[PDB]
């Protein structure tokens, strides 16, 4: 956490830092996006 | 003249606190710059 690293998820690849999010996700969706098709939140596939 | 001048200043505050379309010239500058930036980011998802 808190380091600009590389992301290798199941269906996503990016670069950035990882901090705590105050949002709420539904169990029928993995990640979230902004209004300009940019990713801002990802779910860990191991722990919820 | 001094009573007509003080009554004309007080009508500007009643016109600006009720009518929100009085500053439409300054609102069109901000809205035109937001559509030009949202179009540039949304064109990255195209395939060409």
């Amino acid at each position: 956490k808190n380091k600009c690293v590389n992301f290798n998820f199941n269906g996503l690849t990016g670069t950035g830092v990882l901090t705590e999010s105050n949002k709420k996700f539904l169990p029928f969706q993995q990640f979230g996006r902004d209004i300009a098709d940019t990713t801002d939140a990802v779910r860990d596939p191991q722990t919820l | 003249i001094a009573n007509q001048f003080n009554s004309a200043i007080g009508k500007i505050q009643d016109s600006l606190s009720s009518t929100a379309s009085a500053l439409g010239k300054l609102q069109n500058v901000v809205n035109q710059n937001a559509q030009a930036l949202n179009t540039l980011v949304k064109q990255l998802s195209s395939n060409f």
